[PDB]
């Protein structure tokens, strides 16, 4: 490891739940500055809004989950710094 | 240096001029000229099979004769301190003759495929006679550079390996085996060319 | 008017001849000889 | 002092890279009792340190540009209004025909009067993070920018 | 690139000379010499080698000098062989590595006329690597002015004068001035030279010449201290080839004491290596040891490529190390002088 | 139906495939076994790992082979005018982007030999900056065998 | 007609000319005098 | 002293002020050149990386995004 | 209504993108090796640090990959002509971008590893000249990507 | 209407537009880090200073990508054939222009990095020299942006 | 009406204008670069004085702009043919006359600067040379304007 | 029936097999004899022994002759384009491979004559790498036969 | 019936069989003469004992005459163009064979003339390997002289 | 009646009787003459002895000349393509086969020249040698003969 | 043709010359023989300029 890396980590933890936790909001709040990131298909042009919103809930868990881990990298890498 | 640069002179201004009348019959429309398919339709499929045919003989031949010298100097110039050399590392030459033998088999299996159409309309010589035609100078080329380039290389490792042995008898038969390596991209020239012959037929 | 079969069959063939030509020729421009010898 | 941050923040100018060099430039003053006291042989460390003050300074310049310019790491800010306006009103039984066009392939906003949500009070409106056409938009202004 | 074309003109003069190197002494037949206790068991050894009959019909009350010259009449003819059989760009690089040679034979014509004495005399005792073509200057032997303009018109060498010393100059300069001032441009050509032979001659025969280039300034500027040359005459003698050129160079030439000396070489890795490696303490290895030691590790580099000239030089080299080798082994014996045999430098 | 010299394109292509990689695999093969001579007289012992370089320019070799029995196999009489330029493509795509990497392997090959010959710690690193040349082969069969199985 | 065979003509004419003109002219014009025996004096 | 080369000099420093008006004004162009750079980069930077991560699975996705957001974050840092 | 001839330009592109990157990659990482053979003798401990130039040819590789792959994926038996021209676009733009990314490379990677050994705090000003370097790269992928999807 | 050939030269002008420039800023990058890396090994303090032409050359292949960019947001299949050679022109102009600014940032970016070795004077001088090479790029990119938007 | 190609030979001539006068204005700062920094070392003092062949060199990369401006400027999608010709030749004749003074600037621009240190009364002669020159760039001006004017 | 043209190739193949075979010949000899030269001097009596490759260089003239004289008698006005292309295919092959042929006969001499006057035990080695070099011209002269009676 | 331009490959053939044997003369006669000159200052007996590469290289023009004018003698206004290419390739035949065979006359002339003044018994074996060297203008020569009669 | 374009391969063959004879000639003379300024240092008498190859240089040129008039004063508007190619291949007879014999001429006479100024008994052997060259202009001028007067 | 000749001779001509008085005879010569070609050329031109 060394405390290069757990700096490193530590930073890229506060940031990465910052965005993730962020995104994880943008998402769940359907808005539409993410159309182009949401993995959406043909069949969202069908049945009603409802498919591309069970598209943004399973998106926005991706970011929660995403931040969670990087909360486990932050408790992680200020094992590390003080370890190292 | 002088013999060189009148011949790449020769080169870029070939180069030159087609982008010269690339751009000159694209700007002024004429572009429907110089389509690719008249070319390629009007040569005879006889030009492009013999061709074919003689590039895997003389580009196999080709590489074969400088693989023979490039290893045989070398024989010969460790062979004044060390006479041990030449019955045994005379081996590279026969793998460059082997990479001559692959040239003279693949060019006599392709030699085997062409016959005369009695037609000069195109459409009279019809699809298979120019696939043929194509066909067997794609696999003539193929065994043929194919070779070439192996050829070479056969020669280049194995003057290294006979210069090893001048210094101790031992390395030749370690160092030998990258002649296999070299002889196998003929080898693979061939089995390409057999693929791109394996469906033609003419006449 | 600019080109014709029998033109471009004759010039890939002269070119590629031409080209072997000049790979013989690069060589035989390529010899040499000695300025001493032995004792 | 501020013209050397000014013309490196409109350079610089992304919202999130903003706070991250002011974070980092933070980071050296917050700790500079300790840093004072560490190795001298990282001199790349040693150099940025020296400049701690004048990097933060710029950082939160760059936050400011990059703010004006509504983009974080190709994000904007949806808590504006917009002078973009609604799908309804591309189809006002006028341009109705080409938003069934529209119902197939791309288009572009007219700006037209009454369509148009007019005059707009923030930074760049945050549509334009999404529009295929904004890079165009967007030098239109930066280079205007540039010259005044 | 190279791989290409070079077997056409040079495979077998290549292979030639790779089998003279396998027939170098190794670690294990100096080890074998340096236990002989006459010149006659060191007949006796070399016997088992290359230099088979080397010393035979020769005078029974046999000589140091006589092995010595023996030893340089074989590697001779040898490189005369090589020389006589080779093609212009080899025939040319060969010749660069006469030069060598070639100057410090002109050195000799010149301090000989300086003097007033008839090259005649001088001719048998020269080199016989750096042998002449043409002989008028040979021939002729008046005046100082007489020979520089004969030497111009005869020598291979002419050149390099013009590049570097007037008539004038040979009158006013002390002659070992000279004989930097001809190796700087000499080295500075044939580095030119390797360069222009690009491809595995220049990446392996640059790092030969960069390295003379290197310890010419190293040597002369150590050397230097005790005398009346000036910061501008070390400057105007310093070979431009060398990884000090672009400021260590320039650095060797303000200095003038081994300390600061050493300040350049613990910029540079092998060199401070060097330096460490010796103190020139009593019964040390000393600096130019050193020197010569990383010479041969850098000739036996060359070898370990199959197709390019640098085997030739780094050849010669070589075989110039084994006879310093062989006559240093006889000196010591000869001598009774076992104590310090062991500073032969190994080969290979 | 297809026009007729339609399959000229595809049949350069297998030639490509082929031909640019034995360019390749030959150069590769070439600086590599010069190296691996030259190593060899001063350290006889190394060859066995030293050989490495040359394995790797005969998989570019085969990464030729590969791809130029693939378009091979595919080849017609019939074949559509786009199937033929992507049977061209992928040729020249692992043909040159293979002879690219046995530029790579013959050039690391002879340097990364040699520097073991004196410093054996520098296989490690050898092999390293070696699979970053072998690589490019791949990358090369990957665009060919995408753009001949479209 | 047979305006192609007067074009190939033309061309491969002039550019023959032309080649053993340049590469005569390249010759002459590149030659060494070798005469050092003065240039030394 | 010397008028000529005075005048030179000084004749120098008036055209380049008079030329620099055009020159030097469009130098400042620097920043908008560097703006679309920066702005693509990162545009690119997160399109071809964070997007990787937006699985239409929480855990599948979730998993992934993690570590894409690390390959983002250091070439975003770089 | 598409010309049959016009998805050749498209394809051109897909071969570039690879090609001409992979022989960037191939040059830079070949003169790397090169370098840390040549550095390694002395100092290898330095190996595993100096290697990076190889990796960022790696990286050039890849941008060339990538645009091949997208280029291959959007093509199609009937393609519109300028969308054709857009995929040759993109696939010399990246590919000759990354033959100069890796000429840069090349040239910095072996001069840069001689001056590290010679002098180890270079390394950390070497990396900033190194991604100047790798960046243009990256600039011909940001133009091939737009161009491929515009 | 508009000829199919037409967004052929809006192409590869937008293509040229980053290729030359990379090509430029390639050549000036590996130029510069050459003379650097060789300096450093008697000035481990001058490294930060001494990169200022990389950066320089960096520029112009931003120069590149603003007109490359420019160019290809203005691409499409109807375009005028009158707008493509203004966008081949830019693209020419600004990409070439570049090719001649990294020749001469280069040659400058040697020379100045050793000069200033040897005598940190230089330091202004070589400052000044480069900005009179990299302002070549800015006049290639002033007329290119003219013509693209004529 | 007139011919749709005929735009092509006016951006040719707006592109050469700017392209040849910056690979002039290139070789000339790049030539004077090496030799102000060769030269810089033994008499620093200098370089102020040493720095104007560079602006001269500057300045003829200034004539190609004034008329690939004028050019670029004066363009139309119905441009007489006759027109774009004038254009082609005001571009070459100014842009090639700028890389001849750039020759010329460039050679003197380093020797000259090399003499001056050894002999400062050089200096006023290399400015009267260095005028005979630059002239060169003002000649190919005086052409191209009189050409695309008329 | 059969063009006008069509005779023109069979004879530019008996011109192919005539005059590479003897270029081949001629430089194979021109070693040889180069050698003898320098060797003879040392052994003057080894001369006949050391001649074989100047005959061997004879002889693959002679296998170009065969060749051209086969085609030679097999033209005629009426040929049809098969027979002509087959003579063709004919005469380059044994050509190129006579060029091949005499050439490593050439250096093989070269070589093998200065070898043997310094070890006389490598005499037959030559021959034996000479025996390979004549049958690479074999290789020439049987296909070139075969297709001939074709 | 007959074309056209018909009589061009024929004398193409007559002039070159001229002038191709004519240039393989002179450069026989050069080098031959040059290692005459230098051998004669040493051995003045020599003299015309020497002279046989020359007569040699004059008998390879002979050749290339006979040819010609046997040519020039058939050719005829609106001749078939099968004696045309006849006389082209007879006339390619010998005039380049001529050229090989000059060649190898000139080094074997320069080469043996001057290993036999160091050493006389090399003149026995010089001419037997002249007789193969000038025998292959007697083989192109058979191939025109069938060529030209059928 | 007879085609356009008629005179212009005779007047070609006018001006290569000439230019070609004239390229020999000056070859010749050049050559030759360096030799004759050489070694008239050397030796104060032979000056007058030593021209003979500068004479036959003239005759190669006045060679050039008989068949360029005779060319030239039987073109005509009307002339049957037969003449006009005929002296095409006149002028290329004499004006190359004048060219190898002034290459010849240059050579011989410059090493011929030397040799007499340390040994003057060679003067015989040179003129010798020198008729052997000068035939090679008479053998050009006999064939341009018969296809300028047939 | 005659240019480069004139050019050539003239060279080594007058460099010789420096060395001996003499080779001014031979010079003149060599360069009416170099010279002469100008004049054939001039010949046959005025020939073909009048045809």
């Amino acid at each position: 490891c060394g405390p290069k890396l757990a700096a490193c980590g530590i930073v890229l933890s506060a940031w990465g739940v910052i965005m993730l936790i962020m995104l994880g909001i943008f998402f769940n709040v359907h808005s539409a500055v993410l159309i182009e990131d949401v993995p959406f298909t043909e069949k969202d042009f069908e049945n009603g809004p409802q498919n591309i919103y069970n598209l943004y809930e399973q998106v926005s868990y991706n970011c929660f989950i995403a931040a969670g881990l990087y909360l486990l990298l932050g408790g992680f890498s200020f094992c590390q710094v003080r370890l190292n | 240096t002088g013999l060189e640069l009148l011949y790449l002179g020769i080169f870029v201004a070939f180069w030159a001029c087609m982008i010269v009348v690339g751009i000159c019959y694209t700007i002024f429309d004429l572009g429907f000229r110089f389509d690719v398919a008249w070319f390629l339709t009007e040569t005879s499929p006889f030009m492009w099979s013999n061709l074919g045919i003689g590039l895997a003989i003389s580009l196999s031949v080709v590489g074969a004769a400088w693989g023979i010298y490039i290893t045989g100097s070398s024989i010969i110039g460790g062979g004044v301190k060390a006479p041990r050399i030449k019955t045994k590392n005379l081996v590279s030459i026969i793998f460059c003759e082997a990479v001559a033998i692959y040239g003279i088999i693949m060019a006599i299996v392709i030699s085997n495929m062409a016959e005369p159409f009695s037609a000069t309309d195109p459409k009279a010589i019809g699809h298979r006679n120019y696939h043929a035609g194509y066909s067997m100078f794609g696999a003539g080329l193929t065994v043929g550079l194919s070779n070439l380039f192996c050829g070479v290389c056969v020669g280049i490792v194995g003057s290294g390996a006979a210069l090893a042995d001048a210094q101790n008898p031992s390395l030749f038969v370690k160092i030998l085996i990258v002649e296999i390596f070299g002889s196998a991209i003929g080898l693979f020239g061939v089995i390409v060319a057999i693929l791109q012959t394996s469906r033609v037929k003419m006449g | 008017g600019f080109f014709s079969p029998g033109i471009w069959m004759g010039l890939l063939t002269t070119l590629f001849m031409l080209f072997i030509f000049t790979y013989g020729l690069h060589m035989i421009l390529s010899l040499k000889t000695m300025d001493r010898f032995d004792d | 002092v501020i013209t050397f941050p000014f013309l490196f923040a409109v350079m610089f100018g992304d919202f999130g890279h903003g706070i991250l060099m002011t974070l980092f430039a933070v980071w050296m003053v917050l700790r500079e009792s300790r840093i004072l006291s560490q190795k001298n042989e990282n001199e790349m460390f040693s150099m940025v340190f020296s400049g701690r003050y004048i990097i933060l300074l710029m950082g939160l310049f760059s936050i400011y540009t990059g703010l004006i310019y509504n983009d974080c790491f190709s994000k904007s800010l949806n808590i504006f209004g917009s002078s973009w306006s609604v799908r309804p009103m591309f189809t006002i039984g006028n341009w109705t025909e080409e938003t069934l066009l529209g119902s197939s392939v791309l288009q572009l906003n007219p700006a037209i009067p009454g369509v148009f949500g007019g005059p707009y009070p923030f930074g760049i409106d945050p549509i334009w993070n999404i529009a295929t056409n904004k890079l165009t938009f967007l030098n239109s202004f930066k280079m205007k920018m540039s010259v005044i | 690139f190279p791989e290409l074309y070079f077997n056409v003109d040079n495979g077998y003069l290549e292979g030639l000379v790779r089998g003279l190197k396998a027939g170098v002494l190794s670690q294990a037949d100096y080890l074998n010499l340096v236990q002989c206790e006459t010149l006659e068991d060191l007949k006796l050894h070399l016997q088992s080698t290359d230099y088979g009959n080397f010393l035979a019909n020769e005078a029974s009350p046999l000589t140091v000098s006589v092995i010595d010259d023996k030893l340089k009449e074989k590697m001779v003819v040898e490189f005369r062989h090589m020389r006589n059989h080779a093609y212009e760009p080899l025939a040319s690089f060969l010749d660069f590595i006469t030069y060598s040679y070639m100057i410090d034979n002109v050195i000799l014509l010149i301090t000989g006329t300086l003097h007033q004495r008839s090259i005649a005399e001088l001719v048998p005792k020269c080199h016989p690597l750096g042998s002449f073509e043409q002989m008028e200057a040979v021939n002729i032997a008046q005046t100082p002015a007489e020979l520089y303009n004969a030497i111009l018109v005869d020598t291979p060498l002419a050149a390099f004068f013009q590049d570097c010393i007037s008539e004038q100059d040979l009158d006013e300069m002390n002659i070992e001035i000279i004989r930097n001032t001809l190796y700087k441009a000499y080295l500075e050509s044939f580095y030119k030279f390797c360069t222009l032979l690009g491809g595995t001659t220049a990446d392996a025969m640059c790092p030969i010449l960069e390295f003379e280039a290197d310890r010419r300034a190293f040597i002369i500027t150590i050397n230097s201290f005790g005398t009346e040359l000036s910061k501008e005459d070390r400057a105007k003698l310093f070979p431009h080839c060398g990884r000090l050129y672009p400021e260590g160079l320039a650095q060797l030439a303000r200095a003038d004491d081994y300390e600061q000396v050493k300040n350049v070489a613990d910029y540079y890795p092998e060199y401070k290596l060097l330096f460490e490696g010796a103190g020139s303490n009593p019964g040390d290895k000393t600096l130019e040891d050193r020197f010569f030691e990383h010479e041969v590790k850098l000739n036996k580099l060359a070898f370990l490529n199959q197709f390019h000239f640098g085997v030739f030089y780094a050849f010669v080299k070589l075989k110039e190390q084994e006879c310093r080798n062989i006559v240093w082994i006889a000196e010591c014996i000869a001598q009774r002088h076992r104590a310090k045999i062991d500073n032969y430098i190994p080969i290979f | 139906n297809n026009p007729e010299y339609s399959s000229f394109f595809g049949v350069m292509g297998a030639s490509s495939a082929m031909v640019f990689s034995a360019m390749g695999a030959a150069y590769g093969t070439a600086k590599s076994g010069t190296g691996i001579a030259a190593m060899s007289v001063m350290r006889p012992e190394l060859i066995m790992k030293s050989i490495i370089p040359v394995v790797m320019a005969g998989i570019i070799a085969i990464y030729g082979l590969v791809v130029a029995v693939l378009i091979a196999n595919s080849l017609t009489d019939g074949i559509t005018l786009y199937r033929s330029f992507l049977q061209l493509g992928a040729g020249l795509s692992v043909g040159l982007s293979g002879l690219a990497a046995g530029f790579a392997i013959g050039i690391v090959g002879d340097a990364g030999v040699r520097g073991t010959a004196q410093q054996p710690r520098l296989f490690v690193g050898m092999i390293l900056i070696l699979i970053f040349a072998e690589v490019l082969g791949l990358y090369g069969l990957i665009v060919a065998l995408i753009l001949s199985t479209k | 007609l047979e305006y192609s065979v007067v074009f190939n003509l033309v061309l491969w004419i002039m550019t023959g000319l032309a080649l053993a003109v340049i590469i005569t002219s390249y010759n002459i014009w590149n030659m060494d005098p070798g005469y050092d025996s003065i240039i030394y004096r | 002293f010397d008028f000529g080369d005075t005048m030179v000099h000084q004749a120098i420093h008036t055209i380049e002020y008079c030329l620099g008006c055009i020159s030097n004004t469009a130098s400042y162009l620097r920043l908008w050149a560097l703006s679309l750079a920066h702005a693509q980069l990162s545009e690119v930077l997160w399109t071809m990386v964070i997007h990787i991560g937006l699985h239409v699975r929480s855990l599948a996705g979730g998993l992934g995004l993690f570590f894409i957001f690390a390959a983002f974050a250091t070439l975003t840092v770089a």
